C-alpha cells in the first residue's frame, strides 16, 4: 500500500504470462534495428608533365584522326593505398561466450538480456559476426535463443526484429543448408510459437477497421 | 565574337597546356553576383521590414541538415511507375 | 478546464555557451537562449526548463550526483536548480561576468571564473532545508592579470588548472595546507591559453593556445622543475582553435577550429584519430562522455548541434535549429509530428515524440508564410512569398507538385480542401484567392470580391465551406463546391487580421484590429458572440520608445487565432508578449501566458534603423491530441501541455468515494466499482491500478456496462497510455471490448469522442501496425526459405 | 525470361497482377532459385516486379480491412 | 614525480 | 495552490495539513503562538502564517 | 544631412548590374537576376514603373530613396505641413502603415503599402479632423 | 460489372433496402461458386463494403436470424480468399528481394 500512500503506481512488467508485451522502451529502437544499415549508408560523410601526351585534330593532325587511328584500376589501386596507409595510421566476446552456454544449460535467458542491453549499432555487428560453417552450431543457438524469448511473451517487438537481422545477414546460409536436420529442427520450433503469435494482428487490424467505419459512418 | 590583336602572355606550351587541363570562371562569377545580391537584398530588406531581419550568412564535412529522413532508403522513394 | 504548463521548445537545439553531458553519460544538456533544454539521447526523448533568466545564458554544469545544476546569465545572476525535481532552489549574484563554472571532482565545491579572478564556492546541500543565503565562499585566487578562458579540477578535487588571456597556464590548489604543492605559472605559448589538463596520473599537464600548439609538462631535473619536454602543433592554414577538451581516461584531446572542423587527437602521441568539418562558421563549444565514446559539438552561428559515436563514427543525435524567427506551424492530423516555417524559406518537419527534426526542405527561395496539412495527413502544402504554393509528400518526402499565379502573386496565406483536391491562397497585393486543382497542377479560378486584401482563409473540415476575411472590414463564404457559386459577404467592425474555424464547421472566429474576437454562424451569417481583448493584451514599451506603454497603440490585438478541437475555446496570440486562453461560451479569459522574459528582447518589460528582436508569437494551434498547444516565436516553437495534470479535479464526487475504498472494491473483486470511482477521482494513478488490475475475462463485462458520461473519458485515457505503454494487446482487447460494446454509441456522437477516436487510432496506427509489419513480413520470410528448392 | 517479360507487364495493371504473382509463385517453388539468378536479363526484370508488388500487397490488405465492417454488423445485432 | 600526482 | 490540500490553524494553536483525496490529516503542528491567518503562495512551494 | 548609406546603395545597384553587363548575355543566370532585381526595385517603388537594367543603371539615385521614406510619403500625402513635422508624428506613435504601428522615421514604404499608410485608429489628432468635418463618431473611437 | 464505376456508388446508394437485402442473396450464391468469386473479388469486396457501410443502421434492426447465417458465411469465405491473395503477395515479394540480395552478394 506504500505506492497509495505516496500518490503513485508503477505499471506491471506483464500483466499476464499468455499476454502479449512490448519492451520496455522507446518504440523507434524497432525502426532503427531494421533499416540500420540505410542509416549507415546515408550518414557517411561527404566526400602537368614535361613530356604532355596528345595526339590528333586538336594537334592538327586530321590526317591521324580521318584515318581512323585514335585508368580505373590505377583508382582502385589507389583506393587499396589509401587503405594500406590507415592500418599503419593506427597501431593499437561477451554475446558469443553467452551463447555457447546458453546451449549448454539450455537456458538463454542471461543471453536474452544482454540483447536488449546491447546498442542498435551493437546489436547488427553480433548477429553478422556469428559464423556460418558447418555445423552451424551458432545459428542454430541462436534461433533457440530467440524461440525462447518469443515463449516468453515479454518484449516481443525486440525478438521479432532480432531475426529479420538474422534472415538479412543469413539467410543465404540458412537457404543453402535448409536440409541439414538442426537448422531445420530449430527452424520448425520457430514456426510452432510463432504461429500462435498471430492473433495481434487480428486485434489491431480489427480494431482499425471498426475505428475507420466508426468515425467515418 | 572578339579576336583579341595583341600577344598573348600565354605561350605555346601554355595554351596547349589550358586545354591538357561550364567554366570556373563563369562560376565564379555565378557566385560574385549572388553575394552582391544576398547582400543587397539583406539591406533592402532591413529597410523595408518592419521586425527583425537577420543578417544572412580538404576535410570531410558533416551535411548539417538533410532533406530526407536517414532511415528511408532511395530505392524506397521511386513510385513504380518510375522503377 | 485544463491547467497548460510549459514544457519543451522545438526549433532550437544549441544556441551558445557551454554544452555538458550528464554524469551517467544518457543526457545532454544543451543552453537554449534564455532557457535550458535538456535531451534524453538514449530514451530519445527531450525537455526544456520551465525556468527562465533576466537575460541570455552563459554557462552551465551538473553536479556528478545529477542533482545540482546552476546556470548563470551574462550578468552574472545565478540559478540553482534541483535537476531531478527540475525546480529552482536558489537565486544568487556574483555581480560580475562568469565566462565558466565548473563543479568539484568532489562535488562539494565550484568554482568560477570571474575576469582574472577565480572564485571557489561551497555547494549547498539539497537534503537540507530552504536556507536564504546557502553560498559561502572557500577562496579568492587572483593570480592573472586578464580574463580567464577556463579552468579544470584535478581528479582528486585538490588542484585547478586555469588558463587565460595572459598566454599562460596557472595551476592552484584547493586546499590551503597545499599551496606549495601546486603554485606555478607555465608559459612558452605565443597565443592565448584556452585549456590546461592534467593526465590521469597527473604527472603530465597539456596546455594548449590558441595558434595551435600543444605543451606537454613535466617535473624533472634539470633541483626539479616544470619544463615542456615535448611540443606539438596544429597546422591549420588560417584556422584558430576555438574550443579544446580533455579525457585522461582515454587520452581523447577534442579540439574546434573557427573554420568549423574539430580534430580529434591521441596524446601524447599526438596521432589524428579522425578530421571532420561541421560546416563554414567555429565550434563554439565541445564536450565528451563520461566513456569517453560520445563527443558533442556546437557552433554558434547556425545553432548546429550534433553528439558523435566517434568509436563507432555514427552520430547519436544532428540537429540544426531554424535560423530565423519560425514563422508558422502545422499539427499533423494525428498529431504525431509538427512542421515548422521559417523566414528563411526552409521547412522543417518536427517528431513531437522525440521532439527532433526528421528533414527540412529548402526549395522555397523566399520566406514561407503558411503551411497546413490535408484531412488525410499524407500531403502537406506551404505557401511562400516567392511566388509559389509547393505540394509535398510526407510519407516519401518530395515536392510531387508546385503551383503558381500567372504573374508570381505573393502569397500570405493557403487553405486546403478536405477533400484535397482544391487549393487556395491568398495574397497582400491583388485582392483576389487564386484556386488550383491539386490533382492537376492547373489555376480553376479567381476568386473576386474582396475590397481589401486577404488576410487568412479556411476550408470546412465537415462542410466545405470556405471562409474569407481581409483589411475589408467584412467576411466573405464560398461555396465553391456544387453547379452554382454563391458568395455571403457579412460586415465586421474593423479589419479582421486572424480566422478560425469551428471543427463542426458551423461558426467562425476573427480575430480585428480593435481586440474583438467576433464569433458567427456560418448558415444563418449572424454574429453569435463577442470577446473582447484589449485589456487582456500585455505589450511592453519599447527601450526605444518614447511614449507610455499605456498609451502605446502598437499590439493590442491578436495575429493568430485557433479553436480547440472540442470547441470551447481559443487561443490566440500577437505581436506582443501575451498568449490569452478564452472559454467561448462563457466569453471569459481561462489564463494568460507570459511568451518570454528575456530583458534583451524588446518587448518583454536618418539613415540607419534602430531595430533590435521583439517578442512576438507568430502562429498557434491546438494539438490535435487536445492535451497540449505550439506557439511558434521568434525564440522558436514553444509546447504548452497539460501532461503533468497533477491538479486534483473530482468529477460527481461523493464522501463514500474515497482511494481506500476503490482498492477495496479491487479486493472484493468490483471491478466495475472500483473503475467507475476511479474517475469519479479522477487520480491517473488510481485509473492505472484499476485499469491493470482487471482480468482478461471481465474486460467484456465491464466495458459493456460503463456508464455513457465516462466512455468519453476511459477512451481518451487508453489513448494516452498506450502510445508509451508496453502492454499493446492488453490496451487491444480494451479498445475491442469498448468499441464492440459502445461503438453504436459513439457514431450517433461523432464531434463528442473525435479527440479520443483519434487518439485510439494514432495508437493502433503509429506503433501497433508496426509490430505486424515486421510480425508478417518474417513469416513470409520462413515460407520462402522452407518452401523453395536450396541453392546448388 | 520470355514468360517473366510477360508477368511483369502483367503485373503492373491491377486488373491482371492475380495471375502474374502465382505465375511467380510456381516458378520459384518449382526452380533452383539460384540459377534463376544467372540467367543474364533476369534481374532486370526482377527490378520492375518488386514495386508494383508492393502496391498490390499495401492494397488488398486494406481490402481485408475493411472487411470486419461485417463483424460490425454481426456484433452489433447480436446485442 | 609531479607534486600534483594523485595522493 | 493544487486543489488537493488544506492547511488549518484553529485557537487550540495547531496546524494539520488534510489531504483531501482520503479526508485525513496528514501532519500536525503545534504553534507557540496561534496562527491567525494561513495562506499558500501561488506556485505552493510557500506557506505564508 | 547625410546619404552615405543611400550613395552604398545606389553604387552597389550600379557595381551589381555592371557585374550582370560583364557576364554573356546567352546566359540564363544572368536573364533572371536581372529581372528579379528589376523586380525588388520595382517590388520598393524606387522604380515607378518597369524599367530595363539601362534605366536601372541611372534612374536609381539617393532621391529616389529618399522619396520613399515614411516622412516623405506623408508630405506629399497631405498628413503633415513638413517632414519635420511628419518625424514628429512618426516619432510621437500617431502614424500607422497597415497593421502594425512605425515609430521609425527612417523606415520606408513599399509600393503595395503605400495605400495603407493612415493614422492609428485612437490618435487624438484624427479627433480634431472629424471634429473639423464634424463627423466625429464616439463608437469608432475616432 | 457492366455498370461504369463513377456512377456504381450513386447506384448503391439509390438501391432500396429491400433489393440490398436480394443483394446479399446474391453474393452468397457467387460466394458458393469459387471461380468466379476470385476472378472478380476485388470489385464485390468494395460493393459490399459501401452497402453495409450505407445500410449499418437498418442492417443492425433487422432480425432475421437467417440473415445472420449469410453474413457468417459470407465473411469465412470472404476471408480465405483475401488472405490467400495476401498470403502469395507476401511469398513472391519476400523471395523475390531474396533473390536481388544473391545477385548482389555473387557480382560484390
Amino acid at each position: 500500500l506504500n505506492d497509495i500512500d505516496f500518490n503513485t503506481y508503477t505499471s506491471l512488467e506483464q500483466i499476464d504470462k499468455e499476454l502479449l508485451t512490448l519492451s520496455i522502451g522507446p518504440r523507434s529502437k524497432m525502426n532503427t534495428l531494421l533499416h540500420l544499415d540505410v542509416i549507415r549508408k546515408r550518414s557517411k560523410p561527404k566526400e602537368l608533365p614535361f613530356f604532355l601526351q596528345l595526339s590528333g585534330e586538336k594537334v592538327g593532325d586530321e590526317a591521324s584522326v580521318r584515318e581512323g587511328i585514335a585508368h580505373r584500376r590505377d583508382q582502385e589501386a589507389q583506393k587499396k593505398l589509401d587503405a594500406e596507409e590507415q592500418m599503419n595510421k593506427f597501431k593499437v566476446s561477451h554475446f558469443t561466450k553467452q551463447l555457447r552456454e546458453g546451449s549448454q544449460s539450455k537456458d538463454y535467458s542471461s543471453l536474452l538480456a544482454t540483447l536488449i542491453n546491447f546498442s542498435p549499432a551493437a546489436v547488427d555487428l553480433e548477429i553478422r559476426s556469428l559464423n556460418s560453417f558447418e555445423p552451424f552450431d551458432e545459428i542454430v543457438w541462436f534461433i533457440d535463443a530467440l524461440t525462447q524469448g518469443l515463449k516468453s511473451n515479454k518484449n516481443f517487438e525486440l525478438y521479432e526484429t532480432f531475426m529479420s537481422l538474422l534472415f538479412k545477414a543469413h539467410g543465404d546460409v540458412i537457404h543453402a543448408n535448409n536440409k541439414n536436420q538442426d537448422i531445420a529442427s530449430a527452424l520448425q520450433n520457430w514456426e510452432d510459437v510463432h504461429k500462435k503469435e498471430d492473433r495481434l494482428d487480428d486485434l489491431v487490424k480489427f480494431c482499425m477497421g471498426v475505428a475507420a467505419f466508426v468515425t467515418t459512418a | 565574337f572578339e579576336l583579341s590583336d595583341v600577344k598573348s602572355s600565354k605561350s605555346l606550351a601554355e595554351i596547349y597546356e589550358d586545354d591538357y587541363t561550364l567554366s570556373e570562371e563563369l562560376q565564379k562569377a555565378h557566385s560574385e553576383i549572388s553575394e552582391l545580391y544576398a547582400n543587397l537584398v539583406y539591406k533592402l530588406d532591413v529597410l523595408s521590414s518592419v521586425h527583425f531581419v537577420p543578417k544572412p550568412a580538404e576535410t570531410p564535412t558533416i551535411s548539417m541538415e538533410d532533406a530526407q529522413p536517414l532511415y528511408m532508403s532511395n530505392a524506397s522513394s521511386l513510385a513504380p511507375q518510375e522503377i | 478546464k485544463s491547467d497548460f504548463k510549459f514544457s519543451n521548445l522545438l526549433g532550437t537545439v544549441y544556441r551558445q555557451g557551454n554544452i555538458t553531458f550528464s554524469d551517467d553519460g544518457k543526457q545532454l544538456l544543451s543552453p537554449v537562449g534564455n532557457r535550458v533544454s535538456v535531451f534524453d539521447l538514449i530514451n530519445n526523448k527531450s525537455f526544456t526548463f520551465e525556468y527562465e533568466h533576466r537575460k541570455n545564458i552563459a554557462a552551465i554544469d551538473l553536479n556528478k550526483q545529477g542533482t545540482l545544476l546552476i546556470s548563470i546569465d551574462e550578468d552574472g545572476r545565478a540559478i540553482l536548480v534541483n535537476f531531478k525535481a527540475r525546480n529552482v532552489l536558489h537565486h544568487f549574484n556574483f555581480k560580475e561576468k562568469c565566462s565558466a563554472v565548473k563543479f568539484s571532482p568532489d562535488g562539494r565545491l565550484f568554482a568560477l571564473a570571474s575576469g582574472r579572478f577565480l572564485q571557489i564556492w561551497k555547494t549547498p546541500d539539497v537534503n537540507k532545508d530552504r536556507q536564504f543565503a546557502p553560498f559561502v565562499r572557500h577562496r579568492v585566487h587572483a593570480g592573472h592579470f586578464q580574463d580567464i578562458t577556463s579552468l579544470t579540477w584535478s581528479q582528486d578535487s585538490r588542484f585547478i588548472l586555469t588558463t587565460s588571456k595572459d598566454l599562460s597556464a596557472k595551476i592552484w590548489s584547493v586546499d590551503s595546507e597545499e599551496k606549495n604543492l601546486a603554485a606555478t605559472t607555465f608559459n612558452g605559448h605565443r597565443d592565448y591559453v584556452m585549456g590546461a589538463f592534467f593526465s590521469h596520473d597527473q604527472e603530465k599537464i597539456y596546455t594548449v593556445s590558441k595558434d595551435g600548439a600543444v605543451f606537454v609538462w613535466e617535473f624533472t631535473k634539470r633541483k626539479y622543475s616544470w619544463r615542456i619536454t615535448k611540443k606539438h602543433f596544429f597546422y591549420a592554414n588560417q584556422a584558430k582553435v576555438k574550443c579544446v577538451t580533455f579525457h585522461p581516461a582515454t587520452r581523447l584531446l577534442a579540439v574546434g577550429f573557427t573554420s568549423g572542423e574539430f580534430r580529434l587527437y591521441d596524446l601524447p602521441d599526438f596521432t589524428l584519430i579522425q578530421q571532420l568539418s561541421m560546416g563554414q562558421n567555429p565550434v563554439n563549444t565541445v564536450s565528451v562522455n563520461q566513456t569517453g565514446e560520445w563527443l558533442a559539438f556546437g557552433s554558434s552561428k547556425l545553432g548546429q548541434l550534433l553528439v558523435y559515436e566517434w568509436q563507432s563514427e555514427s552520430y547519436i543525435l544532428k540537429q540544426q535549429g531554424h535560423f530565423d524567427s519560425t514563422n508558422s506551424l502545422a499539427y499533423s492530423p494525428d498529431g504525431s509530428r509538427v512542421v515548422t516555417a521559417s523566414e528563411d524559406g526552409k521547412i522543417k518537419v518536427w517528431d513531437i515524440t522525440s521532439g527532433f527534426c526528421l528533414a527540412t526542405f529548402e526549395e522555397h527561395t523566399s520566406s514561407v508564410t503558411a503551411v497546413q496539412f490535408a484531412k488525410r495527413g499524407q500531403v502537406m502544402f506551404s505557401s511562400s512569398l516567392d511566388g509559389t504554393v509547393r505540394a509535398w509528400d510526407l510519407i516519401r518526402y518530395r515536392n510531387f507538385r508546385t503551383f503558381t499565379g500567372t504573374e508570381r502573386i505573393q502569397f500570405n496565406c493557403l487553405a486546403v480542401d478536405p477533400s484535397g483536391e482544391v487549393v487556395c491562397a491568398g495574397s497582400l497585393d491583388n485582392f483576389d484567392i487564386h484556386v488550383w486543382s491539386v490533382q492537376t497542377g492547373q489555376l480553376l479560378d479567381a476568386l473576386s470580391g474582396h475590397e481589401g486584401p486577404v488576410s487568412c482563409l479556411s476550408f470546412s473540415q465537415e462542410n466545405s465551406v470556405l471562409a474569407s476575411a481581409s483589411w475589408d472590414k467584412t467576411i466573405r463564404i464560398w461555396s465553391i463546391f456544387g453547379r452554382s457559386q454563391q458568395v455571403e459577404p457579412i460586415e465586421v467592425y474593423s479589419d479582421v487580421l486572424a480566422l478560425s474555424m469551428r471543427p463542426d464547421g458551423k461558426e467562425v472566429a476573427v480575430s480585428t484590429l480593435k481586440g474583438q474576437i467576433s464569433i458567427f454562424n456560418i448558415e444563418d451569417a449572424k454574429q453569435v458572440g463577442n470577446i473582447d481583448c484589449r485589456k487582456d493584451i500585455i505589450s511592453g514599451r519599447f527601450n526605444q520608445d518614447r511614449f507610455t506603454a499605456k498609451n502605446s497603440e502598437r499590439s493590442k490585438f491578436f495575429t493568430t487565432i485557433h479553436y480547440s478541437f472540442d470547441g470551447m475555446a481559443i487561443v490566440a496570440g500577437g505581436n506582443n508578449n501575451s498568449i490569452c486562453l478564452y472559454d467561448v461560451p462563457n466569453e471569459v479569459l481561462l489564463k494568460r501566458f507570459i511568451v518570454s522574459r528575456n530583458m534583451a528582447l524588446n518587448g518583454t518589460l536618418l539613415s540607419t534603423r534602430k531595430m533590435r528582436p521583439e517578442v512576438r508569437v507568430t502562429s498557434v494551434q491546438f494539438s490535435p491530441t487536445a492535451n497540449a498547444f505550439a506557439a511558434a516565436s521568434t525564440e522558436g516553437l514553444l509546447i504548452y501541455s497539460t501532461n503533468d495534470t497533477i491538479l486534483f479535479d473530482p468529477f460527481d464526487l461523493d464522501v463514500d468515494v474515497t482511494p481506500h475504498s476503490t482498492v477495496e472494491a479491487l479486493r472484493e473483486k468490483q471491478f466495475l466499482n472500483a473503475l467507475v470511482m476511479a474517475f469519479r477521482l479522477n487520480e491517473e494513478y488510481l485509473i492505472n491500478k484499476v485499469y491493470e488490475a482487471i482480468p482478461i475475462k471481465e474486460i467484456p463485462l465491464v466495458a459493456s456496462n460503463i456508464p455513457a458520461i465516462y466512455l468519453p473519458r476511459i477512451l481518451k485515457f487508453i489513448g494516452d497510455f498506450a502510445i508509451e505503454s508496453q502492454h499493446i494487446e492488453f490496451n487491444l482487447i480494451w479498445i475491442k471490448a469498448l468499441l464492440s460494446a459502445s461503438g453504436g454509441y459513439i457514431n450517433e456522437h461523432k464531434y463528442l469522442f473525435s479527440t479520443a477516436m483519434r487518439s485510439i487510432q494514432r495508437f493502433i496506427v503509429r506503433v501497433a501496425k508496426e509490430v505486424v509489419n515486421t510480425t508478417t513480413d518474417n513469416k513470409y520470410t520462413y515460407r520462402f526459405l522452407v518452401s523453395t528448392d536450396g541453392s546448388m | 525470361i520470355l514468360l517473366m517479360k510477360r508477368c511483369r507487364d502483367w503485373n503492373t495493371n491491377a486488373k491482371t497482377h492475380t495471375i502474374a504473382q502465382r505465375t511467380i509463385r510456381c516458378i520459384l517453388m518449382h526452380h533452383n532459385i539460384a540459377k534463376l539468378s544467372e540467367i543474364p536479363g533476369m534481374v532486370k526484370i526482377v527490378d520492375a516486379i518488386i514495386p508494383y508488388t508492393q502496391r498490390h500487397f499495401t492494397r488488398v490488405d486494406n481490402l481485408v480491412e475493411q472487411s470486419y465492417i461485417l463483424d460490425y454488423a454481426l456484433v452489433e445485432m447480436d446485442k | 614525480v609531479a607534486p600534483t600526482a594523485l595522493k | 495552490p493544487e486543489g488537493r490540500w488544506i492547511v488549518s490553524a484553529s485557537l487550540d494553536s495547531t496546524i494539520r495539513t488534510w489531504d483531501l483525496p482520503t479526508g485525513g490529516c496528514i501532519d500536525g503542528i503545534i504553534v507557540d503562538n496561534v496562527a491567525t491567518n494561513v495562506k499558500f503562495s501561488p506556485n505552493g512551494d510557500l506557506l505564508a502564517t | 544631412e547625410d546619404y552615405h548609406k543611400y550613395n552604398r546603395i545606389c553604387g552597389d545597384i550600379r557595381r551589381l548590374a555592371n557585374k550582370l553587363s560583364l557576364l554573356p548575355p546567352t546566359d540564363p543566370f544572368r536573364r533572371k537576376h536581372e529581372q528579379l532585381l528589376l523586380d525588388k526595385l520595382y517590388a520598393m517603388g524606387v522604380l515607378t514603373t518597369k524599367s530595363k537594367i539601362s534605366d536601372l543603371e541611372n534612374k536609381v539615385t539617393v532621391s529616389a530613396i529618399c522619396r520613399r521614406r515614411l516622412p516623405v510619403i506623408m508630405h506629399r500625402l497631405k498628413m503633415a505641413e513638413t517632414i519635420q513635422d511628419a518625424v514628429k508624428f512618426i516619432e510621437q506613435g500617431h502614424v500607422r502603415v497597415g497593421p502594425n504601428l512605425i515609430n521609425d522615421p527612417a523606415y520606408l514604404v513599399t509600393r503595395n503599402m503605400e495605400d495603407y499608410v493612415t493614422w492609428v485608429d485612437n490618435s487624438k489628432i484624427k479627433k480634431t479632423l472629424l471634429r473639423y468635418r464634424n463627423q466625429i463618431d464616439d463608437f469608432d473611437f475616432s | 460489372l457492366r455498370i461504369r464505376m463513377s456512377q456504381l456508388e450513386d447506384a448503391l446508394m439509390v438501391m432500396p433496402f429491400s433489393y440490398v437485402l436480394k443483394f446479399l442473396k446474391f453474393i452468397d450464391t457467387v460466394m458458393q461458386n469459387k471461380t468466379l468469386l476470385h476472378s472478380h473479388l476485388p470489385l464485390i469486396c468494395k460493393n459490399l463494403f459501401f452497402i453495409i457501410k450505407f445500410n449499418h443502421k437498418e442492417l443492425v434492426s433487422q432480425k432475421n436470424e437467417e440473415l445472420k447465417l449469410q453474413i457468417n458465411r459470407v465473411k469465412t469465405e470472404l476471408r480465405s480468399a483475401l488472405k490467400s491473395t495476401e498470403d502469395d503477395l507476401g511469398f513472391n515479394v519476400q523471395g523475390l528481394k531474396f533473390v536481388k540480395q544473391q545477385w548482389n552478394l555473387r557480382h560484390n
